[PDB]
RNA sequence: AAGAAGCUAU
RNA sequence: UAUAGCUUCUU
């Protein structure tokens, strides 16, 4: 259940990067720190809390239609 | 009784408190430098021949001052008084008192030395050249007693560490003035001995920490005016401590006073030769060997090392802006230029170019390449830089903006991950886990990585030991041939690599190899043998799988450097990689039985054998410049018939100016590299091996010379130690008949397998336990005092069972498996590495397994030896890869049969999902 | 003969690779949300649903117990679902409301908000709170 | 085919020669021929270290500040002295290349800027 | 043996 | 940068 979290974190950081998030230096720094922390984690609780913190970054923007992609 | 303490306390108004018991002698454990026709070494011996009393300042507080009283004989009691009467007027001679006392019925002579320090200089040198983190009480006491720190500073664990807690350098630098005053008093004592004739040998243990000399038991008279002190062992053993404690810091102040402002030099001054000569004549006056401030005047590389060692120390007191390329204005068709016509090395001096053209009519292609390759023109037209993010020297900014380069994450290969999970992989509690990923980096990563050159510090070496070590190391490279080749015989592969700055703005190595003819390349190479060509190195971040964040950078050196270094080093580098059965195993493959052959060659015929392997913390950043110079000189001994002294020196200067102190570009800005190795050079992996072998030989020399010679049962090893000490500190020339013997002794009891900064040693366990060969502790101390790093014993392994192979070598493990009928050694990787390489990729088109089926074939070739592992979870990786290859082919066939209306009649692709194509890669005879 | 077969294999490979990198964004987003759904975490699911219907955060969600979090509420139904008096429930945690301002940057008190009186302020409020 | 490949190589040799020679002549026009000449005319021989050319003749300075504490002690105010010379600020940008104002650089508003800050100044006579 | 291309590991 | 190995095509 940790490999799934790490793979999804990798994909989330890829999505954020291709959404042009590195144009902002501090936001990119925070995202990179969270992504690297998730990979090196050892317990699922801290990994999941960091994962939600990093997903909040993508949710706060408006460049990814959420309802359309949640069409199951 | 209270009469010996009253006579010892003569008319001096001193209050003494006994340290022993009455008149009974006091036994101590102190370091000595002994050579007395029966024992030789720098070791720790028991000293019980003197009674020691302590002096109290006032009230009831003890101070650091002792009254050592000795009792040897009657004949010596007159000789040491006759010598003292001649040396009594010197200010560097400890006050002596002579008196006669009766113990029971005899009049025992006594010699008293007044107001001595608890420890001597030999103790200070031994504590720092034989450092043990678990037993360092002498060093702690010396540090605390002289107000370097407080007793609580040692509660901070990792205090000794250099990489961590770099305040230990500031703590150590608190003994610099004490060491400097000791050196001054040594010079005074040498002059006093020279006057009236007191010819004798100066030893470290005969001087206390105040700088006073007190032992005259081995001196002999002579005609006043001609007396020679012997100061080889003293200075040579004290050399490494003069840079750790920064002894000569006070030489940069106005009147050599630490309370006055720093001397201010003219910004245009670069020669500094008279100052170097004055420093040498002030601190090392009786060192009996000519010193050349500029190494261009040296006689051979053995003299170049000797003089560069002194330059390393003397150059720490001069402004850092006086080092680097020396530029001047030339006129090309009348329009002024600014070019580099020299160089000022901290180690080689003030080298000057010989082919400077002040007036030119045209500008050829070779001249164009030379001029648009040095930093003079780029920096002269740049902007001033004050980068506050790093402590490294900054030269100029070549633009108006600062570049912040980042690293992106990896690419998830979801199909392979789903396939692996569907076959019971990554289950909770499994032994196979994902540990290697693609880590991302922000804009500060490049400068953060560059600022790791703060681990490079000016290191002074023990020259009398380094010379012998280099002579022994040169024997490991005898079975090779080298020399200079022509432009035709250069075999360059991958012509589409980088060309460095500024040449990467117009093309790759292909554009410059195709543009220049053979005549132009030969002319450029011959130019570098008479002139120095500074170049610029470009740093970039790399995109690869790893197990730590640890941003990684790749350096690309300019074409003008590689093109000329190839014609100098290619023959030797290609001969090193074509030899099997040697210590250096570069170029030896692990397939077709290579790993077994290498393992059985390292094992050789050692007795009571064990296996050991160590680590080099921050190898590329902390390596001292002297060791890099030594490696470069050792690799250039093949040019004994194709180059002269001047040609070889100028090639060495070019190497130093191009790959050792070059100007590095990072984010569109120019900095100054203090030292270390660069990954962009072709000779890095070959100089790393020389440095590794040099360190391994120094460890053995230190292990053998620091052993009590009276406890060595074998009569051959004892004489070997005696003659080793003699060849180091008492014989100023090369002894081949002993270099050969030491090389044979090391090869029989200390077998190594070296690949750059990676080694495996099979040694004689009994000898290592008796202190006759090196162990891990010797490596720790050697690295501490010669590399400015602490080597944790947790990063080093040991293996008593030789049938289980080395624990790790080149990131691979060893297993003794059964192939056919015999038993062989096979290397296998970390399963997590293979799984991560399969699951995460660095390109979106590599995530479609159908278009890339050879990636998995190559990955399964490396994962085969896992099928013979006892663990069944490790052995499933090979089968998973085979199944994935089969499924990929099955899917690709259908995809091609639908996208088109054709199918391959014959494929011959079934060999890749069967366990024979991969099993044949580890069987010999191919 | 083989010349033609190997030519077709090269042509197919070029067609696929040129199409693999021509659909990176949509494929990556689809994969990310498929994996997020498969993870099935309450903390992630709550925020995903809230962002889907009404609630989107204005800054990275803090993990400490003191850092401030600001959220966006589109209407009153989301306020009922997520806001119950003086307590805020978001991302599987308890948040205490500290200050609410309507869409025109005019401060608003909690007691004012109700159902009938909802159509009297700039609805897209901005609620701030701190972790328990 | 040998002749065609040689012609391509012979063409690229002149193509890169112009680039190398054009770069060198462009840098000639950025050299302060009357300020860089003063220091060279003072050297006892004519040779000077390359490290003191930008230090004593450059007309523009660029400072990279990691945080506000370093800004306070290095480039505070409008004019600051570095390398025994007086420099006057001209512009300030952050890690995103946006223009920053000296008023926004405070100890309370500090945690709102992309902090790697590049301060460019002009030598004042 | 010469090459031209692709890939994997150290 | 250097080393080693695998697959394809031409001479
Ligand atoms: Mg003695
Ligand atoms: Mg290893
Ligand atoms: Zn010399
Ligand atoms: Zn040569």
């Amino acid at each position: 259940k940790m490999s799934d979290v790490k793979c999804t974190s990798v994909v989330l950081l890829s999505v954020l990067q291709q959404l042009r998030v590195e144009s902002s230096s501090k936001l990119w720094a925070q995202c990179v720190q969270l992504h690297n922390d998730i990979l090196l984690a050892k317990d699922t609780t801290e990994a999941f809390e960091k994962m939600v913190s990093l997903l909040s970054v993508l949710l706060s923007m408006q460049g990814a239609v959420d309802i359309n992609k949640l069409c199951e | 009784a209270q009469s010996f303490l009253n006579r010892v306390c003569g008319v001096s108004a001193a209050r003494l408190t006994p340290c022993g018991t009455g008149t009974s002698t006091d036994v101590v454990y102190r370091a000595f430098d002994i050579y007395n026709d029966k024992v030789a070494g720098f070791a720790k011996f028991l000293k019980t021949n003197c009674c020691r009393f302590q002096e109290k300042d006032e009230d009831d507080n003890l101070i650091d001052s002792y009254f050592v009283v000795k009792r040897h004989t009657f004949s010596n009691y007159q000789h040491e008084e006759t010598i003292y009467n001649l040396l009594k007027d010197c200010p560097a001679v400890a006050k002596h008192d002579f008196f006669k006392f009766r113990i029971d019925g005899d009049m025992v002579p006594h010699i008293s030395r007044q107001r001595l320090t608890k420890y001597t200089m030999a103790d200070l040198v031994y504590a720092l050249r034989h450092f043990d983190e678990g037993n360092c009480d002498t060093l702690k006491e010396i540090l605390v007693t002289y107000n370097c720190c407080d007793d609580d500073y040692f509660n901070k664990k990792d205090w000794y560490d250099f990489v961590e807690n770099p305040d230990i350098l500031r703590v150590y630098a608190n003994l610099g003035e004490r060491v400097r005053q000791a050196l001054l008093k040594t010079v005074q004592f040498c002059d006093a001995m020279r006057n009236a004739g007191i010819v004798g040998v100066l030893t470290l243990d005969n001087q206390d920490l105040n700088g006073n000399w007190y032992d005259f038991g081995d001196f002999i008279q002579t005609t006043p005016g001609s007396g020679v002190p012997v100061v080889d062992s003293y200075y040579s053993l004290l050399m490494p401590i003069l840079t750790l404690t920064r002894a000569l810091t006070a030489e940069s102040h106005v009147d050599t006073d630490l309370t006055k402002p720093y001397i201010k030099w003219d910004l245009l001054k670069y020669d500094f030769t008279e100052e170097r000569l004055k420093l040498f004549d002030r601190y090392f006056k009786y060192w009996d060997q000519t010193y050349h401030p500029n190494c261009v005047n040296c006689l051979d590389d053995r003299c170049i090392l000797h003089c560069a060692n002194f330059n390393v120390l003397f150059s720490t007191v001069f402004p850092p802006t006086s080092f680097g390329p020396l530029v001047r204005k030339i006129f090309v068709d009348g329009v002024p230029f600014v070019v580099s016509t020299g160089y000022h090395f901290r180690e080689l001096g003030v080298v000057h170019n010989q082919d400077v053209n002040l007036h030119s009519s045209r500008l050829s292609f070779k001249e164009l390449l030379v001029y648009a390759a040095d930093p003079a023109m780029h920096a002269a037209s740049g902007n001033l830089l004050l980068d506050k993010r790093t402590t490294c020297f900054s030269v100029a900014a070549l633009t108006n903006n600062v570049a912040f380069q980042t690293v992106k994450p990896g690419n998830f290969n979801k199909d392979f991950y789903d396939f692996a999970v569907s076959k019971g992989f990554f289950k909770e509690g499994s032994s196979v886990e994902l540990k290697h990923f693609f880590f991302a980096q922000d804009g500060n990563a490049a400068i953060s990585d560059y600022d790791y050159y703060r681990y490079n510090l000016p290191t002074m070496c023990d020259i009398r030991q380094l010379l012998f070590v280099v002579e022994v190391v040169d024997k490991y490279f005898d079975c090779y041939d080298g020399g200079c080749i022509n432009a035709n015989q250069v075999i360059v592969n991958n012509l589409d690599k980088s060309a460095g700055f500024p040449f990467n703005k117009w093309g790759k190595a292909r554009l410059y190899y195709d543009s220049m003819s053979y005549e132009d390349q030969d002319a450029l190479f011959a130019y570098t043998k008479r002139n120095v060509i500074p170049t610029i190195t470009q740093m970039n971040l790399k995109y690869a799988i790893s197990a730590k964040n640890r941003a990684r950078t790749v350096a690309g050196v300019s074409i003008c450097s590689t093109m000329t270094n190839r014609q100098f080093h290619q023959k030797l580098l290609k001969s090193i990689a074509a030899t099997r059965g040697a210590t250096v195993v570069i170029g030896t493959s692990k397939f077709y039985g290579g790993w077994h052959n290498m393992l059985k060659t390292v094992y050789s015929d050692v007795e009571n054998p064990h296996l050991m392997g160590w680590d080099y913390p921050k190898c590329d950043r902390a390596m001292p410049n002297m060791l890099r110079i030594m490696a470069s000189l050792v690799l250039a001994r093949k040019h004994t018939t194709c180059c002269s002294l001047s040609h070889r020196f100028y090639r060495l200067a070019n190497e130093c100016a191009q790959v050792l102190s070059e100007m590095v570009m990072c984010g569109g800005s120019l900095y100054v590299k203090p030292g270390g190795t660069s990954s962009g050079d072709a000779t890095t992996a070959y100089a790393n091996s020389v440095f590794n072998i040099c360190q391994a030989v120094t460890a053995n020399v230190n292990a053998l010379l620091s052993t009590d010679g009276n406890k060595i049962a074998d009569k051959y090893v004892r004489n070997l130690q005696h003659r080793l000490y003699e060849c180091l500190y008492r014989n100023r020339d090369v002894d081949t008949d002993f270099v050969n013997e030491f090389y044979a002794y090391l090869r029989k009891h200390f077998s190594m397998m070296i690949l750059s900064d990676d080694a495996v040693v099979c040694f004689n366990s009994t000898y290592a336990s008796q202190g006759l060969v090196a162990s891990i502790k010797n490596f720790k101390s050697v690295l501490y005092y010669q590399n400015n790093v602490f080597m944790s014993e947790a990063k080093c392994w040991t293996e008593t069972d030789l049938t289980k192979g080395p624990h790790e070598f080149c990131s691979q493990h060893t297993m003794l498996v059964k192939q056919g009928d015999d038993y062989v050694y096979l290397p296998y990787p970390d399963p997590s590495r293979i799984l991560g390489a399969g699951c995460f990729v660095d390109d979106i088109v590599k995530t479609d397994g159908t278009l890339m089926i050879e990636r998995f074939v190559s990955l399964a070739i490396d994962a085969y030896p896992l099928t013979k592992h006892p663990n069944q979870e490790y052995a499933d990786v090979f089968h998973l890869y085979l199944q994935y290859i089969r499924k990929l082919h099955d899917e690709l066939t259908g995809h091609m049969l639908d996208m088109y209306s054709v199918m391959l009649t014959n494929d011959n692709t079934s060999r890749y999902w069967e366990p024979e194509f991969y099993e044949a890669m580890y069987t010999p005879h191919t | 003969e083989k010349m033609a077969d190997q030519a077709m294999t090269q042509m197919y490979k070029q067609a696929r690779s040129e199409d693999k990198r021509a659909k990176v964004t949509s494929a990556m987003q689809t994969m990310l949300f498929t994996m997020l759904r498969k993870l099935d975490n309450d903390a992630l699911n709550n925020i995903i649903n809230n962002a889907r219907d009404g609630c989107v955060p204005l800054n990275i969600i803090p993990l400490t117990t003191a850092a401030k979090l600001m959220v966006v509420i589109p209407d009153y139904n989301t306020y009922k679902n997520t806001c119950d008096g003086t307590t805020f429930t978001y991302a599987s945690a308890l948040w205490e409301i500290q200050q609410v301002v309507d869409a025109d940057s005019k401060i608003v008190q909690l007691s004012e908000i109700s159902m009938d009186n909802s159509p009297n302020l700039a609805w897209p409020l901005i609620v701030t709170a701190l972790r328990a």
